[PDB]
């Protein structure tokens, strides 16, 4: 299985307090794409076979 | 090493040291967050907008352009800071 | 806005917005008292019937700039050129790129 | 060989519903799309809208209300209907056929992809000059 | 149960000339108590009942000259030659003889080239 998010971003620093950091997400560089996750079709038929037998 | 012409019953479900590797996993979990940062002063009015995107109006997005109030360094000054979260963590409280 | 080199020179025609997606920038030329003509369809392309060294930029980068680069120009290329970008994040643009024309020498 | 021809009024009168037909070269009206563009003088065009038939009526955000696109198929004409000349709408207006395509930057099943247009050829021209 | 890997299938080399050869476990053969370790080196002709060289993973066997050393100890073996004969240019081999059952390694087999 692979499984990705493509979306390149920014972490960003923020002071909170006297050595008290927050790191938040600063900018998306480029295209606001979707987290997703690719199995094989045939080798996961392949398991559901062996695994109903 | 292996041992020849023995036979001993098991069952994984009465099983110990699932229940200790679960306890110590949890405990270990927590352990690890006691020098950690807690988000006190974050507990905060966020005001949210769209992210910069060709909206759908069908669809939805996943992000929210959040600004804030978040407190300095120094305790008299404080600044407007802005972040990105996801639909599945920020909630509206009940025009603006 | 011009770009002022000899006739068989090197050009550039810069035009629009940074960019912030996958962008699919389209460039047309304007003749002066006629309707225009396209030069450039997708990021890199070119349809049949206008010639090679319109070179576009590579629409699929992230925070630039849509060029446009002319080498080995002339007196029959020149027009008012208009960049037409249609950038993933941001919305449709109705109206074009302004007018971005070309003097020769 | 495809080129267009258009046919307008010229002198036009404000508070009045402007037309405008496109005749063809060739290419046939029921196959391919169809769009308008505007222009006023020295300035960047505006695209006023891509028009063809079984719900392909695709509009200006800037107008939304007060402009009809159709065709004329009885006759293998383009139709541009109008409505509230002012001052901004002294401009030199185009017919064009326009092409698609789809820019793909991500998963297709995700709708990670957009269509373009582009309009390869273009019009000859009819001057809306506003006045009273 | 206990893998034994040898790391080369083959060798060939000239005569005359060192080489060496490794036997890896899956297992650390290591007997904490005897703090001594657990490898038979085997050499095998074509044809031939083999015979040990090395025992307790370094040491010789009478009738196999100076010209052998097994070597290292934890979970990684060594077996090193000093001068190559005619008479040695056959298969070797690495045993585990700390548990049942009793594995031996791949076979590593040295010839002239
Ligand atoms: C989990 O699984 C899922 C699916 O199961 C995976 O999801 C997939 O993810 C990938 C990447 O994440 C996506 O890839 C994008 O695909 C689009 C579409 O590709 C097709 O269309 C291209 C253009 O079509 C034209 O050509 C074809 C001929 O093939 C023709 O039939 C058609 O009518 C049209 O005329 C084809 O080029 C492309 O073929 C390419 O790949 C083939 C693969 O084997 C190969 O055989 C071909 O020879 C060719 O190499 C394919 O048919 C791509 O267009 C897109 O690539 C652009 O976008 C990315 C991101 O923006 C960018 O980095 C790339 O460099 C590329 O951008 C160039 O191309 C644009 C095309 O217009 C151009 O506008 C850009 O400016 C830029 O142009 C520059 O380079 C080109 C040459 O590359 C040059 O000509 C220019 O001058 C300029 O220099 C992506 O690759 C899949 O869509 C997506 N879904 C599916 C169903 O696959 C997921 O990734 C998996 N996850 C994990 C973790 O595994
Ligand atoms: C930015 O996002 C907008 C979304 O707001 C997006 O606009 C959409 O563009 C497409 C074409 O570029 C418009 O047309 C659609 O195209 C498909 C393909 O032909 C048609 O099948 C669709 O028809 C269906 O929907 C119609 C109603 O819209 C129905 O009348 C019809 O019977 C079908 O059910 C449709 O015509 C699409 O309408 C717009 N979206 C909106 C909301 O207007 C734009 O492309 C994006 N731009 C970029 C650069 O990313
Ligand atoms: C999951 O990702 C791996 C890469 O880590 C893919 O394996 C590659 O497959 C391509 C052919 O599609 C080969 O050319 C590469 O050599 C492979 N690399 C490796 C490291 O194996 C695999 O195909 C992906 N599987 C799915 C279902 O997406
Ligand atoms: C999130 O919102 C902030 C505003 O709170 C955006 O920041 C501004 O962006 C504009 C557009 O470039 C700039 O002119 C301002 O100077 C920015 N202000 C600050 C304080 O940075 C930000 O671009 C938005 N980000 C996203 C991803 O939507
Ligand atoms: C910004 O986000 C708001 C949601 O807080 C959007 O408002 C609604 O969004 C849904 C789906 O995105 C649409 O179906 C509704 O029609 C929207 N409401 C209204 C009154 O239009 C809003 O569209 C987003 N975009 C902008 C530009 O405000
Ligand atoms: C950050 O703090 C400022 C100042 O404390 C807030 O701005 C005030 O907002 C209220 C409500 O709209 C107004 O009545 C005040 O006049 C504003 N004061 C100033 C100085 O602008 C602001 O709402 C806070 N949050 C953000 C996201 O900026």
């Amino acid at each position: 299985i692979n499984c990705t998010r493509p979306n390149n971003n920014t972490r960003k620093s923020i002071r909170i307090g006297p050595g008290q950091a927050f790191y938040a997400t600063g900018d998306i560089i480029g295209d606001i794409r979707q987290a997703h996750c690719n199995v094989s079709k045939a080798t996961w038929n392949e398991t559901l076979g062996k695994v109903v037998k | 090493i292996h041992l020849e012409n023995v036979t001993e019953e098991f069952n994984m479900w009465k099983n110990n040291m699932v229940e200790q590797m679960h306890t110590d996993i949890i405990s270990l979990w927590d352990q690890s967050l006691k020098p950690c940062v807690k988000l006190t002063p974050l507990c905060v009015t966020l005001q949210c907008t769209n992210v910069t995107n060709n909206i759908t109006d069908d669809m939805r997005g996943e992000l929210k352009n959040c600004s804030f109030n978040m407190t300095t360094e120094l305790r008299d000054k404080k600044q407007k800071v802005y972040s990105l979260f996801y639909r599945l963590d920020v909630v509206q409280i009940n025009s603006n | 806005t011009f770009v002022s080199v000899a006739p068989g020179q090197t050009a550039r025609i810069t035009c629009g917005e940074e960019s912030l997606g996958s962008r699919s920038v389209i460039w047309y030329q304007q003749r002066p008292g006629q309707a225009p003509s396209l030069i450039i369809y997708n990021n890199n392309d070119r349809p049949s019937g206008i010639p090679d060294r319109f070179s576009g930029s590579p629409g699929s980068t992230f925070g630039t700039t849509a060029t446009l680069t002319i080498t080995s120009v002339e007196a029959g290329d020149e027009a008012d050129y208009y960049c037409h970008i249609w950038d993933s994040r941001r919305p449709t643009n109705w109206v074009f790129g302004e007018g971005t024309t070309l003097i020769v020498l | 060989q495809v080129h267009l021809q258009e046919s307008g009024p010229g002198l036009v009168k404000p508070s009045e519903t402007l037309s405008l037909t496109c005749n063809v070269s060739g290419t046939l009206v029921r196959d391919n799309y169809w769009s308008w563009i505007r222009q006023p003088l020295g300035k960047q065009p505006e695209w006023i809208g891509y028009v063809h038939d079984s719900g392909d009526t695709n509009y200006n955000p800037s107008l939304k209300s007060r402009v009809h696109l159709s065709l004329d198929k009885s006759k293998n004409l383009v139709s541009l209907r109008l409505t509230g000349v002012t001052a901004a709408d002294s401009a030199i207006y185009y017919c064009a056929t326009t092409k698609h395509g789809r820019r793909i930057y991500g998963v297709v099943a995700f709708k990670e992809w957009f269509t373009y247009f582009y309009m390869d050829v273009w019009g000859k021209g009819t001057s809306v000059t506003v006045s009273s | 149960d206990i893998v034994m890997t040898q790391s080369p299938d083959s060798l060939a080399v000239s005569l005359g000339e060192r080489v060496t050869l490794n036997c890896k476990s899956s297992q650390s053969l290591l007997a904490s108590s005897n703090n001594k370790n657990y490898l038979a080196w085997y050499y095998q002709k074509p044809g031939q009942a083999p015979k040990l060289l090395i025992y307790w993973a370094s040491t010789r066997e009478s009738g196999v000259p100076n010209r052998f050393s097994g070597s290292g100890s934890g979970s990684d073996f060594t077996l090193t030659i000093s001068g190559l004969q005619a008479e040695d240019v056959a298969v070797y081999y690495c045993q585990q003889y700390y548990t049942t059952p009793l594995t031996f390694g791949g076979g590593t087999k040295v010839e002239i080239k």
